[PDB]
């Protein structure tokens, strides 16, 4: 799989003073708390899918070996990622303000 | 004991040989595990026999906000 | 869940016919009870010189 | 006693189970004051605008 | 192939013929049958009548023999043969076991298949003595943070979880069995754990709903459920205590650690004092033989925990007792109080106010001490113990005061906040470098400002932040065991970062 890093959520960016909204930078806080334990729920990799057990404890054959066949040659698309950038456009003239 | 020993190995070739299944059995244990799996079928989960799942999912649109500051 | 639990419901219905048709089968052979005897005793014959 | 598991030990609620004096001392207050507060609250009740207009 | 196996086993049975020692039967009734003859049968023998029930002797008199039975006396008419089988009671035991469940006899009812264990062992075998054991010094982890606190258990010691019906006992026993799956999946061979469970005399409903709960939480692949219900036969609730103890020995006896519930020991001094008085045996107080106190010390002096010459392994034994309306100061109450170490005191009271679970420190102790805690828990926990006493003697003034002094209103104000600590939901158990925490952040001093509602909400939000984002602080408490100089800065500034920035 592919994990990146990040920064110190420390002192900064738990402080962003927005016209008295310390509540939306409290949120900001509570989302990388959140999915930082759901990608610890989950491992990188999911386990291993046993092929020649599945032919002989499921020996009525035909209707079992057709699902495994399509669906072991299946593929998995991710969503998109139009609003990864949109997001990170607003930085680039904040900065530019800053 | 053994003269007895092949006499229950001999009913149970005759047992062996079958043609219409549950002899003795009849519409009582047809109507039992017909009924009992579909029981716990419905327990189980509504799944066909060949059909393999595909979908996908939507992620959530990551939006922004304004704050004014220099 | 099918393949395996079925198999159980036959196990069971193949000794409810045997045991119910092996006394209508050796009620008859009393033709079998006059070795009946005659193999029991040299087993007995065996077993009395165990102790002595 | 009490100083050990194995002697009696006092709960709470025991004064209204026992039945006694205090028992029935502590019926007769919570009903008599709470009397009161059945007629200030009726009285100020009937201070609904809307229903001295249907009156 | 379901006709290939059946034939496999009947030529793989064996017939063969043998001798017996036979007794004709005297008078069948309310399963006690006399017996006739059998003049060679030892004390508590097994024998066997001819419809396929079993029989232990326990009565040896001159002109006959008591055999209680295994089962129902409709099948047993005056005139029958009891042949002998020729030796003492013995159940399976071994590996085989881990993941099943039997009966008091080691049979399986759960109708997966049979054991194949390849061991046998006597249920009547003695402690062991003096020399072979050694003092307790590993900590056996509960979960729950006031047993691990204030009133800790060791690896051998005897705990006694006494209380009224209806008030947790049960579950307490059932998230010790949870938690040690965090031992029983590593590498450390010395920390596994092995968890008996023994219910006596209960209905099947319940059992068939305490495995689900089991199977549910991956905790039954090194758990065995030891059951005889409340339809068995009035002798099998009485040899499945002791049928118990010899597969909990199997593991001490071998260099391995273990673990055994009584669910209940209170059902036990019942089902054998019917089985008493219908062998005609001299009554006592409340009808019990007198032989009573005898039935429970040779069931609880077999937990012990040997030492390094004899392999280093161990037993633990909790067993549960239900008092009736609070009075300990019953016949079986004293007997059980008197055989073991400490008790765990669960109110009912308790359990209505919101304290859950609703464990009364006042009234349990343990009399192995402070020597089976971790150096950690051990030196936040002592001053813990001290405050919370320090509370309970103010306890009178909380409904009407505000006339005190400041540090009477001290002494009211950490005793609540360190109580709201204490509580805990079910099937929650808990990590000690996790435990060890929480504590430290009340016992300091940093939670006196912070509303009382609000400490629960400050404790979920607290653990789930150390979790994720100073793993590495949890893993040198954790290997250490003692909380160091270096770590008690590292733990200071992380408690007053999060309450800084904590409501929101
Ligand atoms: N920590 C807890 N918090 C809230 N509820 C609990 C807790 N522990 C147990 N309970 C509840 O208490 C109820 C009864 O508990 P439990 O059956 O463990 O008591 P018990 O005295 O062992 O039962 P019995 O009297 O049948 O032996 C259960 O419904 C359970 O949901
Ligand atoms: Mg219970």
């Amino acid at each position: 799989r592919k994990l990146a890093l990040k920064a110190i959520d420390w002192v900064a960016f738990g402080e962003i003073i927005p016209r008295n909204q310390k509540a939306i930078a409290n949120s900001l806080k509570s989302w990388n708390e959140t999915l930082s334990t759901r990608l610890a729920a989950l491992p990188e990799k999911p386990p291993a899918i046993d092929w020649a057990y599945y032919k002989a404890t499921v020996a009525k054959a035909g209707l079992v070996d057709d699902f495994e066949k399509k669906f072991n040659a299946l593929k998995v698309p991710v969503p998109e990622d139009k609003y990864t950038a949109l997001v990170d456009a607003e930085e680039q003239e904040d900065v530019k303000r800053c | 004991v053994q003269k007895l020993f092949v006499d229950k190995i001999r009913e149970y070739r005759t047992k062996r040989q079958t043609s219409g299944g549950p002899v003795d059995a009849g519409p009582e244990y047809q109507q039992d595990l017909d009924r009992e799996l579909f029981k716990l079928k419905q327990m189980y989960g509504k799944a066909d026999m060949n059909t393999f799942p595909n979908f996908t999912f939507e992620d959530p649109k990551f939006e922004a906000v304004e704050k004014p500051q220099s | 869940s099918v393949q395996n639990m079925m198999r159980q419901k036959e196990q069971e219905h193949m000794i409810r016919w045997v045991e119910k048709h092996v006394v209508q089968s050796i009620s008859a052979q009393q033709e079998k009870e006059t070795i009946a005897k005659c193999i029991a005793d040299l087993k007995l014959l065996a077993k009395k010189a165990q102790a002595q | 006693s009490s100083d050990t598991p194995e002697g009696v030990r006092s709960g709470a609620g025991a004064v209204r189970d026992a039945g006694g004096a205090f028992g029935k001392k502590e019926q007769a207050d919570e009903e008599r004051y709470f009397r009161a507060r059945a007629r200030e609250q009726l009285a100020a009740l009937k201070k609904h605008h809307e229903n001295e207009i249907s009156h | 192939e379901v006709s290939s196996i059946l034939e496999e086993r009947i030529l793989g049975a064996d017939t063969s013929v043998d001798l017996e020692e036979t007794g004709r039967v005297l008078s069948i009734g309310d399963g006690i049958a006399r017996v006739h003859g059998l003049r060679n049968v030892q004390a508590e023998e097994m024998v066997e009548f001819s419809s396929g029930l079993k029989g232990m002797s326990l009565n040896l008199e001159p002109d006959n023999v008591g055999v209680v039975v295994f089962g129902n006396d409709k099948l047993i008419k005056e005139g029958d043969i009891v042949k002998r089988t020729g030796a003492i009671v013995d159940v399976p035991v071994g590996e085989e076991l881990l993941g099943r469940v039997v009966d008091a006899l080691g049979n399986a009812i759960d109708g997966k298949g049979p054991i194949g264990s390849k061991t046998r062992r006597r249920v009547g075998l003695k402690a062991p003595g003096i020399i072979p054991r050694i003092s307790v010094r590993e900590p056996m982890q509960t979960g729950i943070k006031a047993v691990d606190s204030l009133v800790p258990i060791g690896r051998g010691q005897r705990e006694l979880i006494i209380g009224d019906r209806q008030t947790g006992k049960t579950s307490i026993a059932i998230d010790t069995i949870i938690n040690q799956k965090r031992f029983n999946d590593g590498t450390d061979e010395k920390k596994k754990l092995y968890c008996i469970y023994v219910a006596i005399g209960q209905k099947r409903s319940t059992v068939a709903q305490l495995v689900k709960r089991l199977t549910d939480a991956d905790a039954m692949k090194y758990t065995i459920v030891v059951s005889a219900t409340a339809s068995d036969a009035a002798p099998l609730q009485y040899l499945a205590p002791y049928s118990g103890c010899s597969m909990g020995e199997y593991f001490r006896d071998n260099g391995k650690h273990a673990l055994i519930i009584y669910d209940d020991l209170s059902k036990q001094a019942v089902a054998y004092r019917q089985m008493s008085l219908l062998l005609r045996r001299p009554p006592g107080r409340e009808a019990y033989p007198g032989d009573v106190f005898y039935l429970h010390s040779r069931l609880l002096e077999r937990a012990a925990k040997m030492n390094d010459a004899f392999g280093g392994g161990s037993l633990t034994a909790l067993p549960v007792i239900e008092t009736q309306a609070g009075d300990v100061s019953a016949y079986i109450p004293t007997n059980v109080i008197s055989i073991t170490d400490g008790q765990i005191f669960l109110e009912t009271e308790l359990f209505y106010k919101g304290i859950r679970p609703a464990i009364n420190v006042g009234l349990s102790v343990s009399r192995v001490g402070s020597a089976a805690q971790t150096r950690a828990m051990k030196q936040v926990a002592g001053t813990m113990k001290l405050e919370l006493a320090q509370y309970r003697e103010v306890a009178a003034f909380a409904q009407f005061g505000s006339d005190l002094d400041a540090a009477t209103q001290q002494l009211l104000s950490r005793g609540v906040r360190l109580t709201e600590l204490l509580k805990q939901g079910q099937y929650a158990p808990m990590a000690i470098e996790e435990q060890v925490a929480v504590i430290y952040a009340g016992v300091r001093g940093y939670l006196d400002k912070l509303e009382p509602s609000k400490i629960t909400k400050f404790e979920n939000a607290f653990l789930s932040h150390v979790i994720s984002q100073h793993q590495a602080l949890l893993g040198k408490i954790r290997a250490d065991g003692k909380i160091s100089e270096e770590t008690d800065a590292k733990l200071k500034e992380i408690v007053t970062n999060f309450l800084a920035g904590f409501e929101a």
